[PDB]
C-alpha cells in the first residue's frame, strides 16, 4: 500500500523535476548560441528566429510528454 | 470508464485480430498462436496505393498536370532526386523499390490519425450483425496500423534486401568476415578474453539490431500517438478538447520524419552494400 | 621538409626559397611550421622572424609591420 | 576585380583567422591602398 | 459520454482542415503555378527559336 | 508516516532540481549575452529585449515544480 | 508483487526521463551550433535544414525506444 | 523517526542543490564577464551594471530554497 | 518474488544508460558535424559517409546492452 | 533514534559536500577564464583582479550557508 | 534467489553503464575527426589510421567490464 | 548502532571522496588555461604561476573543511 | 511471413516505375536542347 | 549469508565499472586532443604518440588498481 | 555484523571508485591542453612537463588519501 503511493509519487516527482532540468538548461544554452549568432548578423534576426522557434517547438516534445503522465498519475495512478 | 478504458485496451496490445492457431478468434486470451491476422489491413492499403500509382504509371504524362498530376510529378521528381544524389554506380533498380517502401510507411502511420474510438464503433455495427456486441467490445476488432508485427515485418524484409545485395556483388568474402576494431591487446588475460568475442560480436552488431530498432522505434512513436489519443479522452464535456492538437500536428511531422528517415537508412545500408568489404 | 616561403616588402621582396622550419610571433602566441602545415592568415608583429633552412642553419628577417600566411 | 579567378583555387579549406576577420581585412585595406599610391606614384615618375 | 467525444473531436476536425488549408495549401499552390510557367516559357522559347 | 515522507521529499527534489536548472540556464544564458553586448553594446536595448524574450522560455515548467511541492506541502491526494 | 509493479513503474518512469534528457542535450546542442553555422552561412539553408533533419533523426531514436518500452510496461506489464 | 531522517535530508538535499547550482551557473558568468572586461575595460560600468541585474536574475529560486530549508528547520509539519 | 522485478529494473537500467549514451554522442556528432560542413558545403558527401561511419562505430555496445536486457526481459536466467 | 541520527549526519556530509565540488567547481571555472583573459591582456590585469575578487566573495557566500547549516548542525541543531 | 537478481543487477550496471561511457568516448573522437578532416580532406587515410588505432585502445577496460558481466551470465560466481 | 556505524562510514566517503572529485575537477580547470596562456606567453608565465598559486590556495580552502570534518569523525564521530 | 510478401510485392514491380522515369529525364534534355538551340543561331 | 553475497558482489560490480568508466572519460578527452593536434601538424606525430602514451599510462594507473581490486574479491573471498 | 561488514566493504569500494575517477577525469584535461600546447611549439617543453608533473602530482593527492583511507579499512576497519 504506502510503499506502492510513494513509488509512484516519487517517480512522477522524478520524470517532472528531471525534464524541467533538461529543458530548462537546453534552453540555456540554446539561446546563447543564439544570440552569440544573432549578434554577428542583425539582419537576419526574422528568419533565424524563425528556425530558432522551429527547433524549439522540437525540444519540448517528451518534456511535455512526462509532464502529462505525471500529472494524470496525480490525479489517477495506475495498477490500483 | 475504467471498465471503458480496460475494454478498450484488449484491443491494442497484441494484434493479430481475430487470430486463432487451433484456438479462438475472440477471446482476447488465447495467448498461444502464431497467425498474423492484422497484416492484411496494412497488405490492402499498400496494394490499393500501388494501383492508384499504376493509374499514372500505365499513362505518359507530359503536358501541364492538374492538382493531381502536378503533385505526382514534384513527388517523383524529388524522390529521383535524392536516389540518385545519395549514391551511384549502382543499377539493380532500387530507386523504386525505396521509393514505395517511404511511401508505404508513409501512408500506414498517416492513417493511424482518426480517433481510436471510431473504429471499434463503425465495427459495432458488423459486431451486432456477426460475433457479438461487448465480447467484441473488449477484442474482437480489426486494429489499424499500430502492431509491431507488421514493422517487424518490415525491418526484416528490408533486412532481406540488405543480405542480398551485399551479395550482389558476391561480397562473401567480405561478408562471412568483417574489419575488426582490435585483434588483441596487452595484459594477454586480455588478450585471450578479446580474441574470441569481442570481434564476433563486433561482427554482429553492426547489422542486428539496427533494423530491429527502426520497426520497434516506428511502434514506440505510433503507439505513443495512440495512448496519447486514449488518453485525453478523459472527461471530453468540461475540456476544451485542445489537449491534443499541438502535440498531434508535432506527432505529425514526427511520423513524415519517420518514413523520410526510414528510407534514408535504407539508402545508406544499401550503399554500404553495395560497398565492397 | 622543405617549403617554398618568400618575404617581400611592399618596395620588393626580401626573401624567397625554400625553408623548413618557421617561427615567428602571430598575431597571437608564437608558431611553428613545417611543410604540411595548415593553411592560415596572421598578422605580423613588429620585431624580427627567424627561420630554418635547409643547410641546417636559421635565417633571421626583421618585421615592423605586415601579415603572415 | 578578380571577379572570376581567385575562386577556384580555394578547395575545401579555409585560412584560418587568427584575428577577426575585420581587423585583418582593415589591415589589408590598409596596406593595398598604400602600394597602389605607390606604384602609381613610381608611374608619375616615369612618365616624367 | 461518446457524443462529447464525438463532438469535441469534429471541433478538432474543423479546426485541422481551415487551418491547414490556410497556412499550407498557398505555397503548394504557388510550387504548381511556378512548375507550368517556367515550362510555358520554355516552350514558347522554342517556337521562337524556330522562328 | 511513510507516504507523509515520501511526499515531501518527491517535492523537495523537485524543488532543488528545479532551482539547479533554473540556475544554469540564467549562467548559460548571460555569458553569451554578455559576449554579444560586447560585440555589440548599441543594440543593448534590441539584445536585452530578446534576453528576456527568451528567458520566458527558460523556467516554465521549474515554477511548476516548484507550486507542485508547494500543493503537496499544503494538500494533496493520497495522504 | 505490488511492490514489484511499483519497481516496474519506477523503471519505465527511469527511461522515460531519463532518454528525454538524452534527447533535450542532443537537440538543444544541434540547435544551437545549427543556428551559429547558418548565420555563417545563411545562403545554403536548404541544405543544411536538410542535413540537420538527418542529425536529428540519427539522434533520438534509443531515448524514444526506452519511452516506449516504459509505457508498454506501464500498461501491458509482463508478469503483473 | 523515519520521517524526521527524511525531514533533514529533504532539506539538506535543497540547500546542498542550490548552493551547486549558484556556484557553477555564477562562476561560469563570472568567467564570461571578465572575459568581456579583458575585451573592452571601458565599457565595465555598463558590463557591472547588467552583472548586478543577472546576479538579481539568478538568485531568486536558490533563495525560495533557502527559505524552504528554513521553514523545514524551524516549524514544519510532516514531522 | 521480487527477483522478477530485479531483472525488470537491470534491463531498463541497460536501456536508459544505452539511451544517454546514444542521444549524447550524437549530439557531440552533430554539432560538430553541422559546425564543420558550412565551411565546405562542396566538400558535404565526404564529411556525411565519414560521419555514417562513425556514428556506426558509436553504437555497438548501446544495442549490445539493450539486446541482452530484452533477452533476460522474455528469457529469464538467474530467477 | 540510531536511524534518524544517522540520516541527519548524511545530510550533513551533503550539505558541506556540495559546498565543496559549487566552490572546488566554480572557481576552477573562474581561475582558466581568468587566465585566459589576463594572458590576453597582461596590463590591466589589477582591474582583472579587482573584478575577480569582487566576483568570487560573490560567489561561495551560498555554500559558506551551507557549511554553516553543517556547522550548526554539529554543534547543536533541531531533530536531534 | 536474492543473489540472483543482484547478480545480474550488477552486470547490468556493468554492461550498460561502460556502453554509455564508450559512447561518450566515441562521441568526442569522432567530432574531433570530423572536424579535423574538414579542415585537411587529404590526410584522411592515416589520420584513419590514428582514429582506429585509437579507438581499438580506448575500450580495453570497459570490455572488461563486459566480459565480467558476461562470465555471471553464464556462470555467475557468489551463486 | 552498528547501522549508524555504516551510515557514518558511508557519510565519511561521501565526503572525503566527493571532495577529492572537486578538488580534482577544479586543479584541471585551472591548469588547462594555465598551461595554453604560459606556452603562449612564457615572459611572463612567472607573474601568470603567481596569480595561479594565488588562486590554488583560494580553490582549496571548503574542501579542506569538508575533509577536516569527514577525518575528525573518522576519529571520532560526534552524535554518538 | 511479411518477408517474402513484401519482397515479392515490390521484385513483379520494380520494372514499370524506374521505365517512367526516362520520359522525364528526356523532357528535361529537349527543355536543354531548346537553351542550347536559342544559343547558336 | 546471500546478503554478504549480493553485497560483495556489487562491491566488485562498483570496482570495476567506475574505474572502467575514468578510463573511458580520460581516453575520450585525451583522443580528441591528440588527434586535434595530429591533424594540425601531422609532422611531430612521433613525439606527440610519445606524449599520449606517457599520459595514458599514468592516466588508468588507478583504474587498473580498482579491477585488481575486483579480481581480489572475485577469486579470494575477503569478508565472506 | 553480516550487515557491517557489507556496510564497509562497500564504503572502501567507493573511497577508491571515487579517487580513481577523479584522477582520470584529472589527468585527461591535464592532458588534453598539454598536448595542444606543446604541438603548437616544440620549444617550451621542459618546463612545460615540469608544471604538468607539478599539478599532476598536486591534483591526486586527497585522491591518494581516499585510497590511503580505503586500504586502512582493507587492512582493518577502524571499527567493527
Amino acid at each position: 500500500m504506502e510503499l506502492t503511493l510513494g513509488l509512484v509519487a516519487i517517480a512522477s516527482a522524478i520524470l517532472i523535476a528531471f525534464g524541467a532540468l533538461g529543458t530548462a538548461i537546453g534552453f540555456g544554452l540554446l539561446g546563447g548560441r543564439f544570440l552569440e549568432a544573432v549578434a554577428r548578423q542583425p539582419e537576419l534576426a526574422p528568419q533565424l528566429q524563425t528556425r530558432m522557434f522551429l527547433i524549439a517547438g522540437l525540444l519540448d516534445a517528451v518534456p511535455m510528454i512526462g509532464v502529462g503522465i505525471g500529472l494524470f498519475f496525480i490525479f489517477a495512478n495506475p495498477f490500483v | 470508464k475504467h471498465h471503458l478504458t480496460n475494454m478498450t485496451y484488449g484491443k491494442m496490445p497484441d494484434g493479430t485480430w481475430k487470430l486463432a492457431e487451433t484456438a479462438e478468434e475472440a477471446h482476447s486470451m488465447g495467448f498461444t498462436a502464431i497467425h498474423l491476422d492484422s497484416m492484411g489491413w496494412s497488405i490492402g492499403l499498400g496494394v490499393i496505393f500501388c494501383l492508384l500509382f499504376w493509374i499514372v504509371a500505365r499513362a505518359a504524362n507530359a503536358g501541364v498536370p492538374t492538382k493531381f498530376q502536378s503533385a505526382i510529378e514534384m513527388i517523383i521528381e524529388f524522390v529521383d532526386s535524392s536516389v540518385r544524389d545519395t549514391f551511384h554506380g549502382k543499377s539493380r533498380l532500387i530507386a523504386p523499390l525505396a521509393l514505395t517502401i517511404f511511401v508505404w510507411i508513409f501512408l500506414m502511420n498517416l492513417m493511424d490519425l482518426i480517433p481510436v474510438d471510431w473504429i471499434p464503433q463503425v465495427a459495432a455495427f458488423v459486431g451486432a450483425n456477426v460475433f457479438g456486441m461487448d465480447p467484441h467490445h473488449v477484442y474482437f476488432k480489426i486494429v489499424p496500423s499500430t502492431d509491431p508485427n507488421i514493422t517487424l515485418g518490415m525491418s526484416l524484409s528490408v533486412f532481406v534486401l540488405i543480405l542480398f545485395y551485399s551479395i550482389r556483388e558476391k561480397g562473401v568474402g567480405g561478408f562471412v568476415g568483417e574489419l575488426a576494431l582490435n585483434p588483441f591487446n596487452p595484459s594477454n588475460p586480455v588478450a585471450k578474453a578479446l580474441l574470441i568475442p569481442v570481434n564476433l560480436i563486433l561482427e554482429l552488431v553492426t547489422f542486428l539490431a539496427r533494423p530491429i530498432s527502426l520497426a520497434l522505434r516506428l511502434f514506440g512513436n505510433m503507439y505513443a500517438g495512440e495512448l496519447i489519443f486514449i488518453l485525453i479522452a478523459l472527461l471530453p464535456f468540461w475540456i476544451q478538447w485542445a489537449l491534443s492538437v499541438p502535440w498531434a500536428i508535432f506527432h505529425i511531422l514526427v511520423i513524415t520524419l519517420q518514413a523520410f528517415i526510414f528510407m534514408m537508412l535504407t539508402i545508406v545500408y544499401l550503399s554500404m552494400a553495395s560497398e565492397k568489404h | 621538409a622543405t617549403m617554398q616561403c618568400d618575404v617581400v616588402s611592399v618596395k620588393e621582396s626580401i626573401y624567397s626559397g625554400a625553408v623548413t622550419m618557421l617561427i615567428a610571433k602571430g598575431a597571437g602566441g608564437e608558431l611553428g611550421i613545417l611543410p604540411g602545415h595548415a593553411p592560415l592568415v596572421t598578422l605580423l608583429q613588429p620585431g624580427p622572424i627567424r627561420v630554418l633552412l635547409e643547410n641546417g642553419t636559421e635565417e633571421i628577417v626583421y618585421v615592423s609591420g605586415g601579415v603572415l600566411e | 576585380a578578380e571577379e572570376g579567378d581567385d575562386l577556384n583555387r580555394t578547395y575545401g579549406w579555409d585560412y584560418i583567422y587568427e584575428p577577426e576577420a575585420e581587423e585583418l581585412l582593415n589591415g589589408l585595406l590598409v596596406r593595398y591602398i598604400e602600394s597602389m599610391v605607390y606604384q602609381g606614384v613610381i608611374e608619375n615618375v616615369a612618365c616624367e | 459520454n461518446i457524443n462529447l467525444t464525438l463532438i469535441g473531436q469534429a471541433i478538432a476536425f474543423a479546426f485541422f482542415v481551415a487551418f491547414c488549408m490556410k497556412f499550407v495549401w498557398p505555397p503548394l499552390i504557388n510550387a504548381i503555378s511556378e512548375r507550368q510557367r517556367k515550362i510555358a516559357d520554355g516552350l514558347n522559347a522554342a517556337e521562337k527559336a524556330k522562328a
